[PDB]
């Protein structure tokens, strides 16, 4: 199966430049052409341009020339991206996707990666503080309860939070981020159980935000 | 480059019904050679990458359901789901391959259902927040529909107004309602100053307006 | 299985085997089924093809067994896959022309710009490398520019055009002057 895997989010700083990579298995590199493709967070697709890891030959779009340059490295089987001169109105989330086929068989994109969120800032990372969501008192007539946990204060853009690894999917809700007037990020997210379950089975979120190397995993008890 | 164009913006489409999505190109995809139209639908999921759909106009990718058809020709084409599913909320968006490669700006697909009432939950800042020196106070409106809905806090009877913030989540792909977040943020000495803290929720789902409240 | 490249207005020639060493019968046809050329004894019948006036054949290779399609002032849209059928077997070719001209523009002066476009087929994704005189290596994609001639690169530029692992060669001829 083929898999495109990316680098993770990165904060950088309003005129200086980012690397991205793009790391590719599952089929001969030097056989497909790899695009990128830009998203603006709440934006549509814009195409970047490509690069022929072949000879590393190169095509950008007009709106990228000279903004963006690709490079490959055939032994790792990775494509990297760098950027350059960056803007506030650069920040989105960078996709690297291969062409389905070669010799204009296969011109649309088949594979992704999952893309990497790059923010354009001149502020430290900053990691969150995790707080229980628990019921003030944890009992009544009522059949179905709410826990959760508040991810409080982080900078940059992205967070992922999980429940009891991964076990614990159904009736959850991991909220879009908010940005407070301090200039962090706040989110919450939740989930809803029975009731009679509280206190004898065990809930924890699992939150991880890369950009600061901060991962908590937080038990939430009424 | 070639201008792709996709109308409206975004749909609203009841479960089981069908809909259409309109892309435009500024100049022909069809190769009169082989008379292929080189262009491609991808769907994107809420917190996904891309994911095609279809290619030459009409072909639909493998391990895509059949209630996905492409259409059209030369400068215009169209995306059907001959019944939406739960599953189908995303933003789609068309690609012509024709000469380099140009995405249309996206339709953005919500889905009616019927009215769900959304139940409400609040939470008190936690014990280890005040100790850090500041108060959250969070109510949660769980599963509801459709996204109207109106979070009014009080403290002690005084009506909030600019100290809180919402955030909805996309609509589930499973029973196709909203949840929504409600934060209200206090200084810790303030917090300390006062003991009933209520969140009061309006929504057409609910006969009269849902209360829930706590003293610290 | 194969694939070969063409430039704008020349000529390629498409193969075709039979297993068999002696002549017998095949035809050539294109993606879209429309029939381009085949035989009657040794006699040549062409068909409805938009390729008509310039698709051929070699009619003195046929006892060795070999039945190639010739196609002639070659066109972007020539691109196409072609098929041979002999012997009841199936032979594919696949065809990607490619065109490289300096927009309106061969004879400058030194300082001044030049700025070639490469023409390409639909779904191509192609990449140019050029070599000026003076054996500096410049690259480009669907345009390659140079942004202040020098009077040493007045001469011929030697410019390879590559889609995938295939690549096809152009010659062009600048003139720089002071």
């Amino acid at each position: 199966q083929v898999q495109l895997q990316q680098s993770g989010p990165e904060v950088v700083k309003p005129g200086a430049s980012v690397k991205m990579s793009c790391k590719a298995s599952g089929y001969t590199f030097t056989s497909y052409v790899i695009h990128w493709v830009r998203q603006k967070p709440g934006q549509g697709l814009d195409w970047i341009g490509y690069i022929n890891p072949y000879n590393d030959g190169t095509d950008y779009d007009e709106k990228f020339k000279g903004k963006a340059t690709l490079t490959s490295d055939t032994s790792t089987s990775t494509a990297y991206m760098e950027l350059s001169s960056l803007r506030s109105e650069d920040t989105a989330v960078y996709y690297c996707a291969r062409e389905k086929d070669n010799y204009a068989t296969g011109a649309w994109f088949a594979y992704w990666g999952q893309g990497t969120l790059v923010t354009v800032s001149s502020a430290s990372t900053k990691g969150p503080s995790v707080f229980p969501l628990a019921p003030c008192s944890r009992s009544t007539s009522e059949s179905t309860a709410a826990l959760g946990c508040l991810v409080k204060d982080y900078f940059p853009e992205p967070v992922t939070v999980s429940w009891n690894s991964g076990a614990l999917t159904s009736g959850v809700h991991t909220f879009p981020a908010v940005l407070q007037s301090s200039g962090l990020y706040s989110l919450s997210s939740v989930v809803t159980v029975p009731s009679s379950s509280l206190g004898t089975k065990t809930y924890t979120c699992n939150v991880d935000h890369k950009p600061s190397n901060t991962k908590v995993d937080k038990r939430v008890e009424s | 480059d070639i201008v792709m164009t996709q109308s409206p913006d975004s749909l609203a489409v009841s479960l089981g019904e069908r809909v259409t999505m309109n892309c435009k190109s500024s100049q022909s995809l069809l190769y009169s050679t082989n008379q292929k139209n080189y262009l491609a639908w991808y769907q994107q999921k809420p917190g996904q990458s891309p994911k095609l759909l279809i290619y030459w106009a009409s072909t639909r990718e493998s391990g895509v359901p059949d209630r996905f058809s492409g259409s059209g020709s030369g400068t215009d084409f169209t995306l059907t789901i001959s019944s939406v599913q739960a599953e189908d909320v995303a933003v789609y968006y068309c690609q012509q391959y024709y000469s380099y490669r140009t995405f249309g700006g996206g339709t953005k697909l919500e889905i009616k259902r019927t009215v769900a009432a959304p139940s409400v939950f609040i939470f008190p800042p936690s014990d280890e927040q005040l100790k850090s020196g500041t108060a959250s106070v969070v109510c949660l409106l769980n599963n509801f529909y459709p996204r109207e809905a109106k979070v009014q806090w009080k403290v002690d009877n005084a009506l909030q107004s600019g100290n809180s913030q919402e955030s909805v989540t996309e609509q589930d792909s499973k029973d196709s309602t909203y949840s929504l977040s409600s934060t209200l943020t206090l200084s810790k000495a303030d917090y300390e100053k006062h003991k009933v803290y209520a969140c009061e929720v309006t929504h057409q789902g609910l006969s009269s307006p849902v209360t829930k409240s706590f003293n610290r | 299985k194969k694939v070969v490249l063409g430039k704008k207005g020349d000529t390629v020639e498409l193969t075709c085997t039979a297993s068999q060493k002696k002549s017998i019968q095949f035809h050539w046809k294109n993606s879209n089924q429309i029939k381009i050329l085949g035989n009657q004894g040794s006699f040549l019948t062409k068909g409805p093809s938009k390729l008509n006036d310039r698709a051929d054949s070699r009619r003195s290779l046929w006892d060795q067994g070999n039945f190639p399609l010739i196609i002639k002032n070659l066109k972007i849209e020539d691109s196409d896959t072609y098929i041979c059928e002999v012997e009841d077997q199936k032979e594919e070719v696949q065809l990607l022309v490619f065109g490289l001209t300096a927009n309106s523009d061969t004879h400058l002066l030194q300082g001044q710009s030049l700025t070639l476009t490469l023409e390409s087929p639909p779904g191509s994704s192609p990449s140019v490398q050029c070599r000026s005189p003076r054996g500096k290596n410049i690259q480009g994609g669907k345009t390659l520019s140079v942004s202040q001639l020098e009077l040493q690169d007045s001469g011929t530029w030697t410019c390879t055009v590559l889609q995938n692992q295939k690549k096809v060669e152009f010659k062009i001829d600048i003139v720089v002057l002071a």
